[PDB]
This record gives structure tokens, sequence and C-alpha cells, in this order.
């Protein structure tokens, strides 16, 4: 996350760490939607050209984290990896369209005040809420700036880092870019003009783009990290793949078969 | 039916649960068409 801060303790405790067994690796962000199903983006999985093929055992989820690089001894829980589902139309050639993956852990965790379920959205919620200018918030443990090039600073954060920006209106989102963007995409961030600044980064994919919904009061996760171009650019918007219009496909695999 | 355990989904536990806010949460409230 470029230009955040550093979380509350318990502030996202659906969270999720995706985490590579050998070598040790951080690879990405997910989220808890269910004491057994994880959502993350399938690029983090899967993106054939830079060689990536990760399957359900490369990788262990930590569940309940909030330093990037200690055990928390009695509050993350590792969780082993049953299934891994991928959107079958999710398209890694092109723009990244439907950058959506579940993965079903091995056996359920339980709650605690560090681990608890993010809510996912209904027509009536996703409507109310994702209108431009409206503001959602996106955790992760990723870069802090561009570190492809040579750049001052720390490049990693000891600590899960928060930004809250808005949603931008399309328009806008497909003249920053030359990538096609797709109904199942929306971007956000800061304009130019804004004042304000922060992003997500390589790191953050697969970690949640939230919303609080001011008639109950429960936060819903509205989209997924998904891609970029750098990070914390003027006149560039982060891009999230839209939890609301692929919920058929999540319902669809989340229920086929019975507990 | 439901892969699930969570429909308690959204309450945090040390802020939700407990009636409390965290540090930056009434900003995206303000947001929210505007306040008030
Ligand atoms: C996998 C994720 O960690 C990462 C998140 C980047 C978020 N950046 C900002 N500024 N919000 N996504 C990626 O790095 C993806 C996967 C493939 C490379 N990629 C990109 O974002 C490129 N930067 C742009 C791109 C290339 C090809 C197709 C789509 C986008």
């Amino acid at each position: 996350i470029v230009e955040g801060s550093d979380a509350e303790i318990g502030m996202s405790p659906w969270q999720v760490m995706l985490f590579r067994k050998s070598p040790q690796e951080l690879l990405c962000g997910a989220s808890l939607i269910s004491d057994r199903w994880v959502l993350t983006a399938a690029h983090c999985l899967l993106y054939p050209p830079w060689d990536k093929n990760f399957t359900e055992n490369d990788l262990l989820v930590r569940i309940g984290k909030h330093s990037r690089t200690r055990y928390e001894r009695n509050i993350e829980k590792i969780s082993m990896l049953e299934k891994i589902y991928i959107h079958p139309r999710y398209n890694w050639r092109e723009n990244l369209d439907r950058d959506i993956a579940l993965m079903k852990l091995k056996k359920p965790v339980a709650f605690s005040d560090y681990i608890h379920p993010v809510c996912l959205p209904d027509r009536e919620t996703a409507a109310s809420l994702l209108q431009a200018g409206y503001k959602g918030r996106v955790t992760g443990w990723g870069n802090l700036k561009e570190t492809w090039t040579a750049n001052v600073g720390k490049g990693q954060p000891s600590v899960l880092q928060v930004v809250n920006l808005p949603i931008v209106e399309r328009p806008v989102c497909k003249d920053s870019t030359r990538i096609r963007i797709t109904d199942n995409m929306f971007c956000a961030g800061y304009k130019p003009d804004e004042g304000k600044r922060g992003d997500a980064c390589e790191g953050d994919s697969g970690g949640p783009f939230v919303m609080k919904s001011p008639f109950n009061n429960r936060w819903y996760q509205m989209g997924i990290v998904s891609w970029g171009e750098g990070c914390d650019r003027d006149g560039k918007y982060g891009f999230y793949t839209h939890v609301f219009r692929l919920k058929k496909w999540i319902q669809k695999v989340i229920d086929q078969f019975g507990e | 039916t439901f892969g699930s355990g969570e429909a308690d989904c959204g309450l945090r536990p040390l802020f939700e649960k407990k009636s409390l806010e965290d540090k930056t949460e009434r900003e995206l409230l303000e947001s929210y068409i505007d306040g008030r």
C-alpha cells in the first residue's frame, strides 16, 4: 500500500495472507468470507506470462495476522488448502478480466477477535454504495513504493497497511489507461487535483476493497485488488475486481456441495 | 446450502461488537453523500 498507514489491531479481521511454502514468500492478500472459504485474485495463483502456476499445496494461508514477518503465537492460524477454483473465463492473456479465485480450506477456522468474515454485497447494497466519489478501504502487506526501479524508502511494511480511497467514475478510469476496462473492474484513487494520495501496489493483490454500510453497519467486500500501472502515479488509478458482478459464480461454487 | 460459519459477517469483534470506532472510519461514512 502506498501512502497509507499502520492498521489498528483487529480492524481488518477478514484479512488473509497468501503465503508460499518453499521458498517462504508473501505472495498476495486474500479475505475470509466464511470459516471455510477465502477469496483472492486469480493472477496470484495462475498467470502463465510470468510462468506462474500455484497448486493447492504450494501455499499456506495465514489468518489473524498483523505483522508481516513475525509469528503471532496465539493469534494467527496457519491453514492448508483443499481446493482452488479460478473463474473459468478469467482472462490472463489480455486485461486480467474476472480476476477472482476461491480457496476452500482443508478444515474450518474458528473466529476470534482477530479472525472474522466480511460480508459479500447484495444487489441493493452494491447499488446503494458503489457510486463515484464514495470511499472504501484497501488493506495489505504489499509494496510501499515502486521497487522495480531505484527509489528511496523501505519497500515493505512491518504491519498491515490501511488506505481509504474514493471510487472514480468509469469515463476517467477508462482514459487513464490503454488497457481494456470491463464491467467486472472498477478503479479507485485520488485525482491529481484532489490533494490526497495513496494506492495499492504489487503484493497487495487479492486484498479486499471494503465499505461500511450506513444501514446495518457491517463491512462488505466490494472489490479485490487486481492490477495497476506503477503505484500512486498521477492520473493513474488502481483497478479492482468487481465482487458483486461475479457473485453468481461465487455463490454457485460455494453452495455447490453440502457440508 | 452455505459453506459458512460466518452470518455475523462484517461485524468486527474489537470495534462494532464493542461499540468502538476505528480511527479513520468516520471518513467513509462522511463520503456517503456527504454528512449532515
Ligand atoms: C498480483 C497483484 O499483486 C498486482 C497488484 C498491483 C496493484 N497496483 C496498483 N497501483 N493499484 N497486480 C499485478 O501486478 C498485475 C498482474 C500482472 C501484472 N499486473 C499489473 O498490474 C501490470 N502492472 C499491468 C497489467 C499487465 C497486464 C494485464 C493487466 C494489467
